[PDB]
RNA sequence: ACCCCCCCCUCCGGCCCCGCCGCCCGCGCCCCAGCCCCGUGCCCCCUGCCCGAGGCGGCCCCCGCCCGGGAGGACCACCC
RNA sequence: GUGGGCCCCUCCUGGUAAGCAGGACGGGCGAGGCGGGACGAUCCGGACGCCGGGCCAGGGUGCGCCGCCGGGGCCGGAACGGCGUCGGCCG
């Protein structure tokens, strides 16, 4: 946490995965942002960097807010690495400022299998 | 990660229960005080017959395996909340362990800040002609042993806090005189720019 | 309509006070209070008159104003003149034996139909009972609250009962003959 | 949502009928397709001309001015589960279309009759002295006043987002 | 024992619909569920609203029985009641609900830090 | 089908389970109710059952067939050497029932009471009340803790022990029991009375009176593992039953598919 | 109101007081109305995001058997 | 290979009737994954290679449990009864 130490944030919660009553998709997390009670009021937090703290090792996972959900201020997010079920009910930080974390906020299928036709170069 | 303390005077049982259950599943600690002053709509007699019909259901061959029916308002509220939680999982059990429910206000909560939930209070929910009753009285009819004790304790503490508020009045008149910290005015103006 | 209302005059002798549907009336005989705060009411007091109104009726809400006005009228009759109820002890071959006890605050009844069991009836607070000073086998219930006087008289009535017989033949009991105000 | 249409139609001409007659009707419909369907309904039942044997000449659509409150008396017939009945209703609205929405919602609610269950005989403006129903004529008077009939609704609506508060709000009246 | 009434010339604050957050003046009374309203010096077209959206103010503006848009406007401009409504406490809260309405994400960051040192200054005082 | 003839069930289900007692001795569950204004008295005492005999008494009933005649009656003799009052407890009536305030003990404690604190006396090293006696040598401390009880407790009981060196019994440690102080004019008079009793003996004649009525509480005679005929009183089956006539023949219908708690079975009796 | 619920009465996880005698944790108190609603239709909105000790509320710890008799008993246990 | 079928919708025959028995056009299960109808071989949608994004049918949107608000009304079962409440027609 020695990089995001001084960074102030808006609070959020990880409530669950995207699901129906039959199926559950662990690629996308459902997230609640305080003060956001309307679908239209999600524009301002849309596309923003977010993070969660995984207890073990004390380190954060970085991610981005991608899309609204419902009529009531819920959002979808994709994290660098999909999340464990243990982390439900925990807090999420929405950063007010900018941080360059490079490639470390983007999901794994987009990182690899994204098709730039990345030829394995072998030097 | 504070606690939310809710004063259950005035509120509808099912509507407050739904709120508390969702709040618990978001990883919040919640206490509820004055559970015998919560409200169930309908005639008191209809409520009474409903709770006695509930009480008739027990395991035929051994009643120690059966549903247990609690008689105090706090545990009635707690059973109603369990009805809305998935408690047989680890997640549901953690949500349960985060709750607390009380008859009256005990000293462990006597200095917390209470809040209300007006969208679940009966004076906003029920039509003026609808009958209504409070949980304490149903509990007294089904077997709760401690109505008079809670009333004596409530009387004493209300008198004590009525004394306290008189000092609180003047203590605020000193606090409020802090219209003389310009290191605060120099930013109340900034607050105003945005409000 | 949008409203339903009834109005009545305030007699000059009494004083009245209204506060959040709590009515207090006061004159010579006493001071009497009622709460009508179990109903939605608009009770307006001005210019020496009382009006009771209900906005947006839809049903039995149209049945309220005449009731709250009638109850107030009793609350005037009782504070000015007072109510008395005159009861007759009827019997045949077994004289009912009635005494007044607890300093006029209770009635005691013996020998209904030659019975060992004795009946004690206490007067609802504010009421008094006196044996008739004019004609025999008559009781006088007196008070400023019609509710209390009538509940006491009815209480004697269902106290004195004859079991397992034809009531159309065995006619004994203590029945209300006169209901009314006082006459000084 | 209702809109006002005038529909002109006729039987398709034959050798015995050079220039058949012309019929026009006023229709209150959600849109043009339903309006022409209802015109064919009526001209089939009344003048024995099906859609197959005739042609619609026009479906004019009329917009209306508002800004003032009028009385509309509507004479209709509907169908229930025991038979057919005739009915009169009065409403206070700004335009005929809005008055007809009010009528349709009130039938759906108190009679449980749907749109294709109901045929409208007459729709006309009714003068103030000319009115005949209480819930209408009440408001046809000068100086009508009443306190707000449901001020709890504002408080509940605000609570829907102010889920938690530090006191129970009042209800100003 | 009420004090605010539904009647011609009553000022209302619109609490729901497309015109949420504005003031208007009642011109006519349809039934116990609907009114015809018109506010032309706030930006409201003449229209029928449900009483469930209109929060009754305490001001009654003198008008004629059936006015027109521009003449109603001139009646309003004659009356001083909107000015008093703004000077009252409620109107002040409305004015500041209009500068806190148009906020962006950087603005929320600013306001949040500022609220932090309000909390801290009030504590550094209240501890004498 | 229905049972063809009518017959009640065997035994009382309000005395379940039929397990051995775990309480050590008879323990007084309830005390008689306090009457604000009544004269002060004690309510309970502890004795040891000694024997039975019979007496001849002149009956002075009225309306009875024994009105002016003599009857022979059974009587039970209970032996009650005087008890010693050693401590005071106060409780309060709270939204959670009776909760205690504090227990104040006597300055000097006797051998039987000390012995009830230990398992084997001659071997265990003796550090009971070692600090208490030193602290409480001066009586001021007891005065203030009594002050606390007086200030706020709602019921008062005294803690008293029996004295078995005055019996033929075999044990040496006392039986310790609370006797509730009922009656009086207020709480503080009861606390004063308890202080006056502290460390003294108490005789049973100053608790009970002749002709009054009492309740006796103890633990019944033991019989070990017993069958249904003796434990529940069910009928014995016919002589030509193949494997035993000391049983219940049917212990349940097919449904429900479990044995009910209302069926008689074998186990601990007494 | 032989009905129903509570008391008495039976079992009873847990807890409390008292004997011999250390740890940890948190920082927030008007009340009462809604057909007087007494001037409302707000606050909070940073649990680290820079907060951090008294008083007031919580938490953990704390205690032998064998051996022989018995009013106890299949063995155990129980009371001495 | 098969020559034991069965069910739905409409139309029928015997029978008091039946989750009874016997016939007819079309469809389905059989031999059809997936979602919904709490739960079901056949009902409502849609009939299938392995994945990523988007749109959405049928059913629904207090909490369990993914998803909402605004508006206008009212507040299993037969013959036969109801001065409960809201609406009409005829005199
Ligand atoms: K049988
Ligand atoms: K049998
Ligand atoms: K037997
Ligand atoms: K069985
Ligand atoms: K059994
Ligand atoms: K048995
Ligand atoms: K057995
Ligand atoms: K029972
Ligand atoms: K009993
Ligand atoms: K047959
Ligand atoms: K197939
Ligand atoms: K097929
Ligand atoms: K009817
Ligand atoms: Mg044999
Ligand atoms: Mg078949
Ligand atoms: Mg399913
Ligand atoms: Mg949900």
């Amino acid at each position: 946490m020695e990089e995001i130490k001084g960074k102030t944030f808006l609070p959020a919660i990880f409530v669950g995965y995207q699901r129906s009553r039959a199926k559950q998709r662990e690629n996308v997390a459902l997230v609640k942002v305080s003060g956001i009670y309307t679908r239209a009021e999600t524009d301002k937090v849309l596309g923003r960097l977010i993070a969660i703290i995984h207890s073990k090792s004390g380190k954060p996972i970085f991610g981005k807010i991608c899309r609204p959900h419902g009529n009531s201020g819920m959002v979808r997010a994709r994290f660098y690495t999909n999340l464990p079920g243990q982390l439900m009910g925990h807090k999420v930080r929405v950063f007010y400022d900018n941080i360059d974390v490079g490639d470390r906020a983007t999901p794994k299928y987009e990182r690899l299998y994204g098709n730039p036709n990345a030829t394995v170069t072998y030097e | 990660m504070s606690r939310i303390v809710i004063d259950c005077k005035g509120h509808i049982l099912g509507r407050l229960s739904a709120i508390v259950a969702k709040e618990l599943l978001h990883g919040h600690e919640v206490a509820l005080v004055r559970c015998e002053k919560a409200i169930i709509s309908g005639a008191f007699r209809d409520v009474k017959a409903h709770y006695l019909k509930k009480m008739h259901k027990r395991t035929n061959f051994n009643h120690l395996r059966g549903p247990f029916h609690f008689r105090a308002p706090a545990e009635i509220v707690r059973r109603t909340i369990r009805g809305m939680i998935p408690y047989k999982t680890v997640r549901g059990s953690d949500a349960m362990s985060r709750l607390r429910v009380y008859d009256g206000i005990p000293p462990c909560c006597a200095r917390y800040k209470r809040v209300v939930c007006p969208s679940a209070m009966a004076y906003l929910c029920l039509r003026p002609e609808r009958r209504r009753c409070e949980v304490g009285r149903v509990a007294h009819e089904i077997g709760w042993q401690h109505a008079a004790d809670v009333e004596r304790y409530e009387k004493r503490r209300l008198e004590e806090c009525d004394k306290w508020y008189q000092d609180k009045i003047q203590i605020d008149k000193k606090i409020a005189e802090a219209a003389e910290k310009d290191a605060e005015l120099q930013r109340i103006n900034a607050e105003l720019a945005k409000y | 309509p949008l409203c339903s209302s009834m109005t009545i005059k305030v007699p000059t002798d009494v004083e009245c006070t209204i506060n959040k549907r709590v009515v207090t009336v006061k004159g010579k005989k006493g001071t009497l209070v009622r709460d009508f705060s179990h109903a939605p009411l608009d009770i307006t007091h001005a210019n020496d008159t009382i009006s009771v109104a209900v906005w947006f009726p839809r049903g039995k809400r149209n049945a309220l104003p005449r009731t709250i006005c009638s109850h107030i009228e009793n609350m005037f009759k009782g504070v000015t003149y007072g109510f008395e109820y005159k009861m007759r002890l009827a019997y045949a071959h077994f004289p009912i034996a009635a005494t007044v006890v607890d300093n006029n605050k209770a009635i005691e009844i013996r020998n209904f139909m030659h019975q060992i069991k004795t009946r004690r009836i206490e007067c609802l607070p504010g009421v008094t009972i006196a044996m008739s000073t004019n004609v025999k086998d008559e009781l006088i219930l007196r008070g400023i609250s019609i509710e209390d006087v009538s509940h006491t008289a009815a209480r004697i009535h269902e106290s004195l009962k004859v079991p397992n017989k034809d009531l159309r033949k065995f006619l004994d009991g203590c029945y209300v003959s006169s209901r009314g105000l006082q006459e000084q | 949502m209702m809109q006002k249409y005038i529909v002109y139609g006729r039987r398709l001409p034959s050798e015995k009928f050079p220039e058949p007659e012309v019929f026009r009707m006023t229709i209150y419909a959600p849109n043009e397709i339903v309006a022409k369907s209802r015109f064919w309904y009526h001209l089939k039942s009344l003048k024995k001309i099906k859609r197959t044997h005739g042609e619609i000449l026009d479906c004019q659509h009329i917009e209306e001015n508002g800004d003032f409150v009028k009385n509309f008396g509507v004479l209709l017939r509907y169908r229930s589960r025991v038979g057919q009945h005739n009915m009169y209703r009065e409403v206070r609205e700004t335009t005929s279309a809005r008055a007809m929405d009010k009528v349709y919602s009130e039938m759906a609610g108190q009679c449980r009759a749907r749109y294709h269950d109901i045929q409208i005989i007459n729709v006309k403006e009714v003068a103030d002295e000319d009115v005949r129903r209480e819930k209408v004529a009440m408001f046809t008077q000068k100086g009508v006043r009443f306190p707000h009939p449901c001020p709890y609704v504002h408080v509940k609506r605000a609570a829907r987002t102010a889920r938690f508060q530090d006191r129970a709000p009042h209800v100003p009246q | 024992s009420y004090h605010r009434f539904v009647e011609a010339g009553r000022l209302v604050y619109l609490g729901d619909g497309p015109d949420k957050g504005k003031l208007a003046v009642i011109v006519d009374i349809l039934s116990t569920a609907a009114v015809l309203i018109d506010g032309p010096t706030t930006g409201v077209k003449r229209q029928v609203v449900s009483l469930r959206w209109a929060m009754l103010t305490d001001q009654v503006i003198n008008i004629s029985e059936k006015p027109t848009t521009e003449q109603l406007k001139k009646e309003i401009e004659a009356s001083p009641a909107i000015d008093t409504f703004m000077n009252s406490v409620w109107g002040k809260k409305i004015q500041q609900q209009r500068l806190r309405a148009k906020a962006t994400f950087e603005d929320m960051g600013k306001i949040a830090k500022l609220r932090r040192e309000r909390k801290m200054a009030m504590k550094r005082i209240a501890m004498s | 089908s229905h049972r063809k003839f009518s017959c009640c069930r065997k035994g009382n289900l309000g005395y379940l389970p039929r397990k051995r007692c775990t309480r050590g001795r008879g323990r007084c569950k309830t005390f008689p109710p306090d009457v604000q204004g009544a004269p002060i008295h004690l309510t309970a005492f502890l004795g040891y059952k000694a024997g039975c005999t019979h007496v001849m008494r002149f009956i002075d009933h009225r309306g009875s067939n024994l009105h002016n005649r003599q009857a022979i009656d059974q009587a039970t003799i209970i032996d009650a050497p005087p008890m010693i009052c050693t401590a005071i407890i106060g409780y309060a009536k709270t939204p959670k029932g009776l909760r205690a305030v504090t227990t104040v003990w006597a300055a000097h404690i006797a051998e039987p009471a000390m012995r009830r604190f230990y398992r084997n006396y001659f071997h265990a090293e003796k550090t009971a009340f070692s600090t208490y006696m030193k602290k409480a040598a001066d009586g001021t401390y007891i005065k203030e803790q009594l002050g606390r009880l007086k200030q706020h407790a709602d019921v008062i009981r005294i803690v008293a022990h029996t004295q078995p060196a005055l019996t033929p019994l075999k044990q040496k440690k006392a039986d310790i029991m609370e006797i509730q102080v009922n009656g009086g004019a207020n709480v503080a008079e009861k606390v004063d009375y308890a202080y006056a009793l502290m460390e003294k003996p108490i005789s049973i004649k100053d608790v009970f009176s002749v002709g009054a009525q009492i309740d006796t509480i103890s633990i019944t005679r033991g019989r070990g593992f017993e069958g249904v005929v003796t434990r529940w009183g069910v009928t014995r089956l016919p002589r030509k039953t193949r494997r035993g006539n000391r049983k219940v023949a049917c212990i349940g219908a097919w449904h429900p598919a479990n044995v009910q708690y209302t069926v008689a079975r074998a186990g601990q009796m007494g």
